[PDB]
């Protein structure tokens, strides 16, 4: 009975993470992510606890591709200790046979601006039509892509972008060449 | 506006809420 | 304990088939439908053991009516043994009492072709205003209907359409008369 | 494009994943 | 005009005389 | 001895069946099939003993596709228990390698009248361009294709075609197009 | 318009009342 029991714990709480992912779906395009207690998660970033955050996956639409966001608050690569890296993941989705490859829809980082000026910081780019990033996924995700260097760490920590101990990060991904 | 590859190591942890 | 033990499976068990029909559900009125396994499924058919499957739910929208596809692998009626045979069908949905009926809107089933030519199989019908399938739902489902010599079984098994022992079918509600 | 009814016996399975 | 399938099912005996 | 007599008889009988094939071959691209004792095996097609028949091998020439024809004298698929049902069937050719695939040959398959009125039932057809009974070869016969719907049963047994409780079977393959 | 034959197997019952 014990091990059932454990069994019942583990799959419970399986589930709990399958709610929220579920919760916060989106299949428009356009991914809103809210990363709380920026805080502690930053130092975490530095002490390397954990180095990069994972959004939940949005997609294009009901049968598009499977996408997410990937984070790293202290930076990565040449934006370590200076900047805040942001990273554009392609998942594996479930019509990834029906749709055309290599990806190639415009892909727009933001960052959004929780005071009343509303001067989002963003960076648009185009896939790389020869990187793996974009290629047809073949494991769980593909090779993170982005920029590095997307926001320095001073010009993040000056106001207006973190409140309550909160960031929103916004990706818009084109999808008028989609049917 | 050229995409750069990541650092994959490690310490990966989902955060949604 | 055992008693409740039991039951808690039973409930995980369930609630584990309810993600999948919320993951998969769409409300746009284009349902794309992924069957793995068709070689071992497919067996199964001319065994006996399953004669047809069923498609999760989809809908017009976020109140319209509760739809299906129900397909069978090794043919139905006169196309058995010959042919593969898809039907579609109307669920009971929780909002029937606000939608008018018979169900009038143009259904379109369609073959989706994995390969490069995207050559899809496709038969458009309008819905027979006085069949038991098209009006309102009593029970959990209606009369299946549909075409039952859709695709030839040679046809299907000629490649571009069994890519990974997977097979992709669409189908295609018309919303233009539709609030 | 006349609509065809069903046959329906039995062995009905619902699968989606 | 349309080739239509067939239901092999068994009980097959080559017949020429 | 007795073990290699038992081998013997079997290579004898096996011999016997050689000889009528090949007494009966024919490489002009057209098959004339007798099939003698048609009451007694429409009986056993009803009662489930034997469903099908199969002609003798006929090639359009001497280094063409090797073909047969293929009858059911009860009917098969939607045509079974009312109408007589003639399949065309290709078979793996020693020469394969060196001819033309898809098959395209027109193929024309005819029910002789061995009345004076000569009103010979026919239905010709083109070979399907996507069909696995078309196709090259791969193991002894391919996928049997014809006309489930031939000739009705009634009709067949309204005199002028069974004398003697014997039909004739007629196939005719096109060569115009065939070096 | 063609007439189709039947498929006689057994089990008739005339029945008129």
């Amino acid at each position: 009975h014990d091990q059932m029991l454990s069994v019942h714990d583990i799959r419970l709480a399986d589930m709990d993470l399958r709610f929220q992912v579920l919760e916060t779906a989106s299949y428009n395009g356009v991914l809103i992510w809210k990363i709380r207690d920026y805080k502690r998660r930053k130092q975490e970033a530095v002490m390397g606890k954990t180095l990069s955050l994972y959004s939940q996956p949005f997609y294009t639409g009901y049968f598009g591709y499977k996408m997410c966001a990937r984070v790293y608050l202290n930076g990565d690569g040449m934006g370590k200790g200076t900047h805040l890296s942001l990273f554009f993941v392609i998942m594996r989705g479930e019509y990834d046979a029906l749709l055309p490859w290599p990806f190639k829809q415009k892909v727009t980082l933001m960052l959004m601006d929780q005071g009343s000026s509303r001067r989002h910081l963003g960076d648009a780019f185009k896939p790389d039509p020869n990187s793996s990033s974009f290629k047809k996924p073949t494991g769980e995700m593909n090779i993170a892509s982005g920029c590095p260097v997307f926001v320095a760490q001073t010009v993040l920590e000056n106001g207006t972008y973190i409140k309550d101990d909160t960031i929103f990060i916004k990706v818009i991904v084109d999808t008028s060449d989609l049917p | 506006s050229v995409p750069v590859p990541a650092t994959e190591l490690g310490s990966t942890e989902l955060v949604t809420t």
